[PDB]
């Protein structure tokens, strides 16, 4: 079986699930968000979202 | 009715990696006072956007419709006191 990985001018989005793994709450860290970095305080959030 | 004086919005829905220009677009209907969809087009240009505390679209001015529309485009407001 091949599996061909087309990678043209196109977006890159087909992709795969690296190390998703239990939330880091409440301890300094950086994210790996699909792309985005920053030093977060990763918890619940209040506010709302659309 | 016509397209009235109001506030609209849109929303993303599907990525569509296309990779080629477009000509040309045309409507499917089935028929057979005044009503009708409008066609006109896109431009470069640029807008200034303005956001709620919910997050959600209140105003909008161009940039280069007119004279205030640069003055929204810079000043970075939409009160805009008077000046040069
Ligand atoms: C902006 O965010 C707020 C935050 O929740 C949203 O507020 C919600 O608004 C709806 C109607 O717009 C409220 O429904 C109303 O509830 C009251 C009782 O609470 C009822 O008496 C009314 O007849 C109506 O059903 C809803 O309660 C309210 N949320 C809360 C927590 O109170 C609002 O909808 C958001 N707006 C946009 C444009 O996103």
């Amino acid at each position: 079986v091949v599996l061909s990985f087309e990678l043209l001018h196109a977006p890159a989005t087909v992709c795969g699930p690296k190390k998703s793994t239990n939330l880091v709450k409440n301890k300094c860290v950086n994210f790996n968000f699909n792309g985005l970095t920053g030093t977060g305080v990763l918890t619940e959030s209040n506010k709302k979202f659309l | 009715r016509d397209l009235p004086q109001g506030f609209s919005a849109l929303e993303p829905l599907v990525d569509l990696p296309i990779g080629i220009n477009i000509t040309r677009f045309q409507t499917l209907l089935a028929l057979h006072g005044a009503a009708a969809y409008y066609v006109g087009y896109l431009q470069p240009r640029t807008f200034l956007l303005k956001y709620n505390e919910n997050g959600t679209i209140t105003d909008a001015v161009d940039c280069a419709l007119d004279p205030l529309s640069e003055t929204k485009c810079t000043l970075k407001s939409f009160t805009v006191e008077k000046g040069i």
